[PDB]
């Protein structure tokens, strides 16, 4: 169950437009894309901790 | 059995690819594609 | 699969520039935006084809504290029109990225 939960945590948007980094970089300019990606980075770091 | 141009009608009106379309007033409105060989259900 | 029909949308942006009392260029709020003509109008444009592309054409003019643009922009007052994301979930330059 622990591994299942860790894997499923990757679908969380974390208050962003998408949970896919490639989609964000393909849909937004880099200045906005970085701000969108930062929230996902923080959420995934919290999940790993 | 033949490709139909957009906003056009079939020119010739059995064995080969089939192209499917949506018709509104006898003219092609949307192109759906070719019939795949493995259709098992239509809902 | 779909029908092939491509539409090019040209947006014309006419910018008005002036020189302030501090020596810095100021872009006038009276700048004009023109969209392609559709249904006898040029303020609302909807895409009616399967595929589309977007382009921006910019022009520059200058005035002297009178909102009367009759001279071309100089080197100091030269400006180029750009479109930024704002509050949209996508940027203008990425619209042509499938
Ligand atoms: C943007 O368009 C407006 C009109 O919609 C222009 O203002 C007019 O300018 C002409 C001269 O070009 C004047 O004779 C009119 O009296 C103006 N009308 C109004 C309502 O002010 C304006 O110059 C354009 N701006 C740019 C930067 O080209
Ligand atoms: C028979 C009338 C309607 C025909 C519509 C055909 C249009 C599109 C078909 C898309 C491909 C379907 C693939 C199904 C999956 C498979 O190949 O097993
Ligand atoms: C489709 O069928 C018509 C009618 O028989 C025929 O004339 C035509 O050549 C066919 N087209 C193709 C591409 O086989
Ligand atoms: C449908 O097409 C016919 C000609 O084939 C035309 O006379 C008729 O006005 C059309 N109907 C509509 C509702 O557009
Ligand atoms: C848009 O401008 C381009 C050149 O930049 C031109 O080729 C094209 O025809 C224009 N599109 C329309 C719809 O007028
Ligand atoms: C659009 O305007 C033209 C004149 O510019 C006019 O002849 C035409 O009828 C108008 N189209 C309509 C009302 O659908």
């Amino acid at each position: 169950q622990a591994l299942s939960h860790l894997t499923v945590q990757l679908q969380n948007n974390f208050q962003a437009i998408s949970s896919s980094i490639s989609d964000i970089y393909n849909r937004l300019d880099p200045p906005s894309a970085d701000a969108q990606v930062d929230r996902l980075i923080t959420g995934r770091l919290t999940a790993l901790n | 059995n033949d490709t139909v141009r957009e906003s056009s009608f079939y020119s010739y009106g059995t064995d080969g690819p089939k192209y499917c379309y949506v018709l509104y007033n006898g003219t092609a409105l949307k192109y759906l594609g070719t019939l795949p060989p493995s259709v098992k259900e239509i809902a | 699969p779909s029908f092939y029909s491509h539409t090019s949308v040209n947006i014309t942006i006419d910018l008005g520039m002036k020189l302030s009392g501090y020596g810095q260029p100021i872009a006038s709020a009276l700048s004009n935006i023109t969209l392609p003509m559709q249904d006898n109008n040029t303020d609302v444009y909807c895409i009616r084809s399967n595929q589309f592309s977007v382009y921006v054409h910019s022009t520059c003019k200058s005035s002297l504290w009178d909102n009367v643009f009759n001279s071309d922009c100089t080197d100091v007052l030269h400006a180029t029109a750009v479109i930024k994301t704002g509050t949209c979930p996508f940027s203008f330059d990425k619209l042509n990225n499938y």
